């Protein structure tokens, strides 16, 4: 897991670029994507 | 001339309550402002 860097990203195929941060979203069990207002995953849950 | 000035100086002071107080009052302004973030919001919000 490479943080702070502009990387391309798969998430349990979840693909992306971007910068990957350590979060303070509130997640519950049941919840493994983030949203923002656009439809766009903002936050993720590391599967791992 | 004293009376003169003294009326335009009490009127210019009732313009500060004036615009502070009816809150409609800067409302083209404001107009301008929030037409800008709504259209902006509404574009990100399209791509949903």
């Amino acid at each position: 897991l490479v943080k702070n860097k502009c990387v391309n990203f798969n998430f349990n195929g979840l693909k992306g670029t971007g910068v990957l941060t350590e979060s303070n979203k509130k997640f519950l069990p049941f919840q493994q994507f983030g949203r923002d207002i656009a439809d766009t995953t903002d936050a993720v849950r590391d599967p791992q | 001339q004293k009376l003169i000035a003294n009326q335009f100086n009490s009127a210019i002071g009732k313009i500060q309550d004036s615009l502070s107080s009816t809150p409609s009052a800067l409302g083209k302004l404001q107009d301008v402002v929030n037409h800008n973030a709504q259209a902006l919001n509404t574009l990100v919000k399209q791509l949903s």
